[PDB]
Parts: C-alpha cells; structure tokens; sequence
C-alpha cells in the first residue's frame, strides 16, 4: 500500500518575489501557479487569506493567478500572500511577497494654499518674494517637481527646482496693481508627465 | 524656442527605460563587498574633477549598503555581522533611496533600491531534546501509534523558510539493534509518529533503540541537512 505524497510547488518565485505593476487591469493574468504529485494526482489551486484573496484569484485546475481587484502602489506597496495546492486528499500552502510596480500615476499636490502676497511697489529686482511647494509620492522621475509660471511673466520669475519667486523688473502701481499668475507644479515623468495649477496672487501697495 | 534647455534636467534621470524601482536579489549571508547594483544606470557623473550630479544614500538602515558614486555600483557592507534571512535576524529585504542632485539645475530625484535576500539552506534540524522515549504494553495491537513526542515543536525545528526549512522523518538501520526498524515504522514522514509493525514478545525482548533520522527539504538533494536522534522503546508488563 503507497500512503498519499502531498503536491509540492516549483515555481521559482517563491524563492523570491513577484513583481506586478499597479496598471495591470483588473482580470489580467499574472502568473501561473505550477505544482507537482508524485502519484499524479490531479490539482486543485487557490489563494488563502482575508487582504490577499481581495485583490488576486486563481483558476482551479490551471493555477493562472488574475487580478480580482486594482493595485495602487500609493496605497499598498506589497502583499505577502498564501497560495494552496491540493491533491484531494490535503491541502499545501506557501508564501510569496508580491512587489506592487510603480507608475507615474499621481500629480502633484500643492501646500499651503491659499497663495497671495503683499509687496511694495519698491522691491528692488532680485529680491525673493515667496516660495511654493509641492509634492508627489510617485518614484523616482515621477514625483520630482519642477514649477514654473503658465505662462512666463516679465516681472516675477519662479526657480523650477526651489519654487522660489523673485520680482525681475521694476514694478509700478499706477500701471498694476496685482498680479493673478497660475504657477504649474509638474513631475518629470518620461512619457506620462502629470501637473497641478495653483493660483498665486501679487499684490502690489502704493507709495505715495 | 521653449525647452531648448531641456538638456539641463536631463542628468539624475535613468539611463535605462523600464520601471522607477531597481531591483536585485542576493543570497544571505554573502560576504563583504559583495555587488548588490552593478550600475544604477542615471544619467551624468557623479564624483571626478566636473560631476555633473551628486549621489549619495537615503534611508540606508543599518548602513548595509555602499555606494561607490563613479561607478554608481552599490555593494554590501557586512564586515564584522552576517546577512541573515532566518531568525533572529528575520532580514528579507533592504530598500535604500539612491539620492540624485542634478548640479546646473539643483532638481533631486530619489532612485529606490530593494534588494530581495534570498533564503539558503544553512541551517539543519535541530531536536527539542537529545533524546526520546516510549513505553508500550506488551498486548499492544500491531498499527498502533506508540509514539508522538515528534508533535507541535517537540521534534525537529528547521530555521530555514520554505522547503528548506520542512522536516521528514525515517527510521534508520540500527545495526545495535537489528530488529528495532523491522518493528517500528514511520509510515508518514511530516509528522514522526511511531507505529507498531510486528507483535511484542516481553519474554523475548523488553527494549528497543530506534533511530530516526530528521532530513530538510532543500529541492537539491546534495545540500539537504540532517540530523539524529534516538527513541528508546521500553516494554511494559503491567
Ligand atoms: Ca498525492
Ligand atoms: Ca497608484
Ligand atoms: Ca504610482
Ligand atoms: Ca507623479
Ligand atoms: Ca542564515
Ligand atoms: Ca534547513
Ligand atoms: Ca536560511
Ligand atoms: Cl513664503
Ligand atoms: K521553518
């Protein structure tokens, strides 16, 4: 009489990880769950766990692993997850650490709005006048902010990496009174670059 | 003609497509200088007479990771520890930010870093105690279970993760007691439970010296680890 040998899993993953990035559509397969029983017993597959069998399914007899819901790295960056294997007779389980891969999926977001400042008339060319800031919590290329005025102003200029505003010429009241200038805080994201507007008010006040 | 000096924002951008993270696998326990990032391929030049960036290391916990800025390599820094991915040391991974100051412009982009740590079968079985024991009555049924001592971490524990760390249980040969494997069984190697094959005889033989062996379950049998124990079954009349 041979007892029963239980199934075993060989893919290579689990003595790793397994990366899937967080724009793979909702049903798309992600990976195949391989298995072997030494009494060529037929497999049964699936996912245990509360958080993980939210977000990934698995096709019974194929162990084809599918999305079932929508990653988002800025939301949770990794799963560990427990897939199961039986044979019918029992039921084995292992682990996996599942990596979420970023994309450039956010804009910036500005702080410390509202902006307005008051000047004088008088702020001698090159003087610092106010700062912006922004960020973004995409990787690498996609969250680093450059800021700039939509479009250029010939009185006030913003340094891209700093969001340092400076007066570069001469103001005079009589001719404006406030300046309405839309700064752009963007990310330098290769191919899907994503930007903010945010309004920044220059209020000029009279000498005389 | 806008973004003619687009150029200036080049440097600290990755020289190569694909996903913002680097990733890299190394084994535990590697030794000391051991490459983790052979080239974190950003654009520019960092260090030398003229760089045009500066690279430095972020959330570098523990400082297990160099940074050799010309080469952009990242290596380990292990001197005086070891890299364990087992307990007590549970390290599976380590992520640092590669920070990157583009110098003509003054933008900072961070380049995360994880490295996954691979588990090694470097630890064998290892028993609860240096030895084990059973009394059986004379009358008992042969297929009886006379022994569980093996159950809920009293047996052989593996330190390893995954297969590696997964124990299976024979009897062995005791050329000191040659009919000891013939009357004790193993019938099922996850769990040790001993089980009577042949019928006792107290006027006959009163002890019996089984071994039993613990092996891994390293997927290559060559790097398997075991270990040995000894039950000592004694009789009893009463
Ligand atoms: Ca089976
Ligand atoms: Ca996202
Ligand atoms: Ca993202
Ligand atoms: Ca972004
Ligand atoms: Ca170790
Ligand atoms: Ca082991
Ligand atoms: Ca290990
Ligand atoms: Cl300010
Ligand atoms: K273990």
């Amino acid at each position: 009489m041979q007892v029963n040998r239980l199934p075993f899993f060989t893919n290579h993953f689990f003595d790793t990880y397994l990366l899937i990035s967080e724009d793979t559509p909702v049903g798309s397969s992600v990976t195949q769950l391989l298995a072997r029983d030494m009494d060529n017993d037929p497999l049964v597959f699936g996912v245990s766990g509360e958080e993980a069998s939210r977000f990934f399914a698995v096709e019974p007899d194929t162990g084809v692993v599918w999305l079932r819901q929508p990653l988002d790295r800025e939301t949770k960056s990794e799963f560990t997850v427990e897939f199961s294997v039986s044979d019918h007779q029992g039921v084995i389980t292992r682990k996996v650490n599942i990596q979420v891969g970023d994309v450039n999926d956010n804009a910036p977001t500005f702080h410390n709005q509202p902006y307005s400042v008051r000047i004088p008339e008088n702020t001698p060319v090159g003087t610092p006048i106010f700062i912006v800031n922004a960020t973004d919590p995409d990787l690498g290329a996609g969250g680093s902010v450059l800021y700039s005025f939509q479009p250029p102003s010939p009185f006030f200029a913003i340094d891209s990496a700093r969001g340092i505003v400076t007066v570069i010429q001469e103001l005079d009241y009589e001719v404006t009174q406030a300046y309405q200038l839309t700064v752009n805080a963007t990310d330098q994201d290769k191919t899907r670059p994503l930007s903010t507007l945010a309004n920044l008010a220059i209020i000029i006040t009279d000498l005389e | 003609m806008q973004y003619d000096d687009d150029w200036q924002y080049e440097d600290c951008k990755l020289a190569r497509g694909g996903p913002p993270a680097t990733i890299v696998a190394i084994d535990e326990e590697s030794r000391n200088g051991t490459i983790l990032v052979d080239n974190m391929l950003i654009k520019g030049t960092a260090g030398g007479p003229d760089p045009t960036i500066e690279l430095s290391l972020k959330d570098n916990v523990d400082y297990w990771v160099l940074l050799d800025p010309v080469k952009q390599m990242l290596f380990l820094n292990s001197t005086g520890r070891v890299l364990d991915r087992d307990p007590p040391m549970n390290i599976h991974s380590i992520v640092v930010q590669v920070q990157c100051v583009n110098k003509k412009v003054g933008t900072v982009i961070y380049h995360e870093v994880r490295i996954v740590v691979r588990d090694r079968n470097d630890n064998s079985p290892t028993f609860k105690h240096e030895s084990y024991y059973a009394t059986v009555n004379e009358l008992t049924p042969v297929g009886t279970t006379i022994f569980t001592g093996f159950s809920g971490d009293n047996g052989a524990t593996d330190i390893d993760d995954g297969p590696n760390g997964q124990i299976e249980y024979v009897i062995q040969y005791n050329p000191e007691d040659p009919t000891s494997n013939d009357t004790f069984e193993i019938p099922l190697m996850l769990t040790g439970n001993v089980v009577l094959r042949k019928r006792l005889n107290y006027e006959d033989k009163t002890r019996y010296y089984v071994i039993i062996q613990a092996n891994d379950r390293a997927q290559n049998l060559n790097e398997r680890r075991t270990t040995t124990t000894t039950l000592t079954v004694d009789l009893e009349h009463h």
